[PDB]
């Protein structure tokens, strides 16, 4: 359908989540204002860096050949055809979804096609035997689970329900879950799994479950941006009161949370600690849907935000530099996921054309044997636009992960503020969060929250 | 490694002539059962719509099966060569495995080739929206589901565990009887086993230690692969527990020798479900036939013929099948006959309304359509070799009709019941794993 077609003497593939899922009806419709664009326009921000950047690939000319998935295994399974009809795609960019990642790794991996995921959690990518030329810079379902379950221990939560995104991600994550739980004797209730594609009236059936075990009051939750709004939504729908112990799909994002905002109160989100952009701020606040034409969807991403339409004479007079801007969580490691490469090829370009800062013919048929495997090696730099008093480093283990950093959220209902999230802790291989900034952990606001299966009897 | 036959059109197909292989390596140790009984069984299948000319009239049927070693990773690169020159076959069956199957069916929807499986019976297949091309000639785990609770209902079981190994099969079909457990509320699942693909060897040990650790969960259900049901059923005897545990078969375990070979000990009392099949006569007198230097096509066969021979020197050529009292005639080679049959029909459908009066292949169908053909597919009604009618469904499965085997020792499985619609299960195995004893009035 609709893809950017950036040239340039190597093109880099891209695979982002602009829409949403459609289920019944068409394929992917409203764009994403979070996960979307803002994904979108990170790559575009860092490639244009380094085309200007005399230390990194001088006189190459990054490509970019960005595909949309819009949260659908199929969909991108479909169109990234597109990525093997040469098979030229030197590297793959893409995967924001667990779903997704997994059924184009396969399909990557026939061809040689090295691919880098800037946000794919689930715990079974490290195996190398299934997916040998995977790599990404965020931390699998491995050291996430212990987090959210040290963090039950640590309210003392025994007797806990939780909830499945069926996939790909929520089973992984449950397992991981289920296997702590039991060795931090913690108690398991009846678990309830969503599907990708349910009706309305379904997910209230998951949550009346949750409601046929009183003693439950704490829910884990693992599911996407997509399907965490639903159960919220279905929550103001025959009122019920659960605290929530959110995965990474639920993140920082005031998306999930919008409209239906009184059912999460006391809901306790993990995402991934990272550090806002300066630089990309004011590249994403200076845009305009006139002078930006690389980006086929801004055209359809001014007209959800900023409310107006282009056949009206309407638009043309908001911008983005007036409202405030929201950086997603996320971008740090979009960006990261861009150089990770980016150095690769400078580092292969040194090395096997040692004699000038061009194509040497060698290079021309790019073959992930040679590529891949000396990229999975030590390539340790820097990590791009890195704020001051820092050591971030950006680097892959032998599994193509990253490191293992973490952090806490919560959902606060302070006064003359409507909500907002904060940062209460974060996760440096053991539990560091505050118990004064939670507003129901506060001393001075009775006791909190608890899930016992039985009341402890004395002797 | 192809056993291509030169014809008009060729036929994809998949069949596990091989195993799953421990460490680097990807490939194991030849599987008699599964892969060449029913490899020469499609052969033989596409050896018979070539001669009658009431089927296809004209138009020899090729092939392209190759090798998948019960590896979900190796059958996604074997598959490659079917759309290489679309980056010709016209359809592909499918392989056995539930999670081969799996990766074979979403990347041949891209270049639209049709899919019949014959050994494949996994209920997340049966969504339409991820599979369009999928089709089936089997009943879904679904049915077995509901089969395996109306069979321990009946005998009164109330504490049983269940067992899984790692993959789209054992893992969907533990929880499709776990959530139709809870339905009828009559039984319930003391623990769940998680077999890991690539587990140690004092892993299985563990396994049974679990069961062991339930004493009154004497009834144990296992959903696992054709080379894992063996290795658990050996850590039994080494644990001294012949006779404690009844086994709870799926249709892995039909009536086959390889998993009650050598160990018909720890076996005996087992029930296991198998769909409807008959003992085809046609293919009986095809494989005790087949010999070396004569079927040439398969290069495996010669492999088949040292392994199975042998079971040591002088490879000498004056041995035959029938002597070998192995043949058994698996109960899955007849779901593969009537498979291509299927197809063949669709194709022969498609071929009259193409091409009017051209009795040969009219150029308005030379390049195949696999969309076109789908449709003709999901509309085939005849009837198979043995007798038993072939139709599918809008999704493409098939009618759920089982059969209730119990092995029984006098080592032969023997039919004990029936699952047409609800139950038709006749008393033998003992009644037994009830917790909760009455306590009296
Ligand atoms: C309960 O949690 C508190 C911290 O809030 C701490 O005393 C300990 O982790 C738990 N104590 C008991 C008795 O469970
Ligand atoms: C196939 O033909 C039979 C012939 O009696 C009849 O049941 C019907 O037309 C078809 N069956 C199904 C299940 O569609
Ligand atoms: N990592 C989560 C969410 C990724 C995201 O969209 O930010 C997943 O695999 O579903
Ligand atoms: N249908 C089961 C059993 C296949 C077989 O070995 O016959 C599966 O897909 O694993």
């Amino acid at each position: 359908k609709k893809v950017l077609t950036l040239e340039g003497d190597l093109v880099l593939g891209g695979l982002f989540p602009v829409h949403q899922k459609g289920g019944p009806a068409e394929d992917c419709g409203p764009v994403n204002e979070h996960r979307g664009i803002q994904r979108l326009e990170a790559m575009l921000f860092a490639l244009d860096r380094i085309n200007r950047d005399p230390h990194l690939l001088p006189g190459v000319r990054l490509g970019a050949h960005i595909l949309d998935s819009c949260s659908k295994d199929t969909h991108a399974l479909e169109q990234a055809l597109d990525f093997v009809r040469a098979s030229a795609i030197t590297g793959v960019i893409g995967g924001s979804y667990s779903d997704v990642s997994i059924q184009v790794a396969n399909l990557l991996r026939l061809f040689q096609i090295p691919q880098i995921s800037y946000a794919s959690t689930s715990a079974k990518l490290s195996d190398k035997s299934r997916y040998d030329y995977f790599a990404r810079t965020v931390p699998p379902d491995f050291f996430q689970a212990k987090a959210m379950a040290e963090i039950l221990r640590f309210f003392n939560w025994t007797y806990v329900s939780t909830v499945a995104s069926e996939g790909d991600y929520g089973e992984t994550g449950i397992e991981a879950f289920e296997l702590e739980a039991r060795a931090r004797n913690i108690c398991v209730a009846t678990s309830e799994k969503v599907g990708r594609a349910m009706s309305r009236a379904a997910f209230e059936g998951v949550v009346r479950a949750l409601l046929q075990k009183p003693s439950a009051r704490v829910a884990v939750l693992f599911t996407r941006s997509e399907d965490a709004r639903e159960l919220l939504a279905a929550s103001q729908r025959l009122n019920a009161s659960f605290t929530w112990v959110a995965s990474d799909g639920w993140g920082a994002l005031e998306s999930v949370v919008a409209g239906s905002e009184g059912a999460a109160e006391g809901a306790i989100t993990i995402e991934l600690a990272s550090y806002p952009i300066s630089d990309f701020a004011s590249y994403f606040q200076s845009l305009d849907p006139w002078n930006n034409s690389r980006n086929p969807w801004f055209r359809e991403f001014w007209e959800q935000r900023f409310r107006c339409s282009f056949r009206q004479r309407d638009c043309a007079a908001h911008s983005l530099r007036a409202v405030p801007f929201e950086q997603e969580s996320k971008i740090m490691f979009v960006v990261n996921a861009v150089y990770a490469m980016a150095h690769a090829l400078h580092n292969m370009h040194r090395a096997l054309c040692p004699n000038t800062t061009r194509l040497c013919d060698a290079m021309r048929p790019v073959n992930g044997r040679r590529l891949y495997k000396d990229f999975v090696l030590n390539v340790k730099f820097d990590a791009p636009f890195r704020p001051a008093d820092t050591h971030n480093e950006v680097r892959f283990d032998r599994f193509g992960d990253g490191i293992g950093r973490y952090n806490i959220f919560t959902y606060l209902r302070a006064g003359s503020g409507r909500y907002r999230y904060q940062k209460v802790g974060y996760w440096a291989e053991g539990l560091t969060l505050d118990t004064s900034l939670i507003p129901w952990a506060s001393p001075s606001a009775g006791p909190l929250p608890a899930s016992r299966c039985s009341e402890p009897c004395l002797q | 490694n192809s056993i291509r036959i030169d014809g008009d059109i060729t036929l994809g197909g998949l069949f596990p002539v091989h195993g799953r292989g421990s460490e680097g390596k990807p490939c194991g140790e030849l599987k008699k059962e599964k892969g060449i009984h029913r490899l020469e069984a499609m052969l033989f299948a596409l050896d018979r719509i070539n001669n009658d000319p009431d089927l296809l009239p004209n138009i020899t049927l090729g092939a392209r099966i190759l090798d998948t070693c019960s590896r979900d990773t190796h059958a996604l690169e074997q598959s490659l060569t079917f759309v290489q020159a679309l980056i010709r076959v016209v359809g592909v069956i499918g392989a056995s495995g539930s999670s081969v199957s799996i990766m074979v069916a979403n990347i041949l929807r891209l270049f639209k080739i049709p899919q019949i499986s014959y050994a494949s019976t996994a209920p997340d297949l049966s969504d339409n929206s991820r599979y369009d091309f999928f089709s089936r000639v089997v009943p879904s785990d679904t049915y077995q589901a509901q089969a395996m609770v109306d069979i321990v209902r009946a005998l009164k079981w109330n504490y049983v565990s269940t067992v899984a190994s790692e993959g789209s099969y054992g893992e969907s079909g533990v929880e499709a009887f776990i959530q139709k457990s809870r339905e009828d509320g009559g039984v319930c699942i003391a623990q769940s086993v998680k077999i890991p693909r690539e587990p140690k060897a004092g892993e299985f040990d563990k396994i049974i230690r679990r069961l062991l650790e339930t004493s009154n969960a004497r009834a144990v259900i296992i959903f696992a692969n054709e080379d894992d049901i063996r290795r658990v059923l050996e850590a039994a005897r080494r644990a001294n527990q012949t006779g404690h545990f009844f086994w709870m078969g799926s249709d892995s375990w039909g009536s086959k020798i390889a998993p009650v070979l050598h160990l018909e000990e720890v076996a005996e009392g087992a029930v296991t479900i198998l769909p409807k099949r008959m003992s085809v006569r046609g293919f009986d007198r095809y494989f005790s036939s087949r010999t070396l230097d004569n079927n040439r096509r398969n290069i495996w066969f010669a492999e088949f013929w040292e392994d199975n021979f042998h079971c040591v020197k002088k490879c000498t050529n004056r041995e035959r099948i029938g002597q070998d009292s192995a043949y058994e005639q698996e109960g899955k080679v007849q779901f593969v006959i009537d498979a291509v049959y299927a197809m063949g029909h669709a194709l022969h459908a498609m071929h009259r309304d193409l091409c009017p009066g051209r009795v040969g292949l009219c150029p308005r169908m030379d390049p195949v359509d696999g969309t076109q053909l789908l449709k003709y597919i999901r509309n085939v009604n005849f009837s198979g070799i043995a007798g038993n009618p072939v139709t599918f469904n809008e999704n493409g499965d098939a009618p759920g009709r089982y059969d209730i085997y119990q092995y029984q020792l006098r080592a032969e499985y023997k039919v004990i019941g029936s699952w047409t619609d609800h139950l038709h299960l006749r008393i033998q195995q003992l009644p037994r794993s009830i917790c909760s004893l009455p306590c009296q009035p």
